């Protein structure tokens, strides 16, 4: 738990195929820390899209954490149009997630002034 | 000035890019969690 | 102010310097491709 978010916040990649061995136990995969981000919100946040696309290859179901965000959120917040976009190849249902004020991806892209995003 | 401050800025982003590079692939073994 | 701008300009591309020796010496191991 504590290694796998250290592993995928910092996009170390071999570390985290090691460590999503013997795929059966999905309670690892989908668990979030104190505050409710999991090992996808990490990797979005900090944009590693190498980690991102690994870990939705196993699934990771696109929860929230303890404000309303998603991978998108943070990956929008950030800027980093790769991870976007490989976000957006998946299931293309959490386009328009709203958070506890009803901010969508769109308007933390906007307001943080990234164009390309 | 406002040339060399955005000049600053992009070799700040570089730099930014090579050290996120040094920690995904750094060795890590005695302080492991 | 244009010459504190300048002293920082040479600050930081020493140190890019250095940080690119960092990534040509280290030790890589377990994050191999």
């Amino acid at each position: 738990k504590s290694p796998l978010h250290f592993a995928a916040s910092y996009g170390r990649i071999n570390t985290c195929q090691r460590l999503l061995q013997d795929i059966s136990d999905t309670r690892l995969l989908n668990e979030g820390d104190l505050h409710g981000m999991t090992p996808l919100h990490l990797a979005a946040k900090n944009g590693h899209d190498k980690v991102v696309q690994l870990l939705l290859k196993k699934g990771a179901l696109f929860l929230s954490d303890h404000n309303g965000w998603t991978a998108l959120h943070h990956a929008s917040m950030g800027g980093y149009t790769q991870t976007m976009k490989v976000i957006l190849d998946t299931n293309l249902k959490c386009t328009d997630r709203l958070d506890e004020d009803g901010n969508t991806a769109l308007h933390f892209a906007a307001r943080e002034g990234h164009a390309k995003a | 000035q406002k040339y060399r401050l955005k000049d600053l800025t992009f070799l700040l982003e570089k730099q930014h890019e090579l050290i996120k590079l040094i920690i995904q692939k750094m060795e890590i073994i005695s302080e492991t969690e």
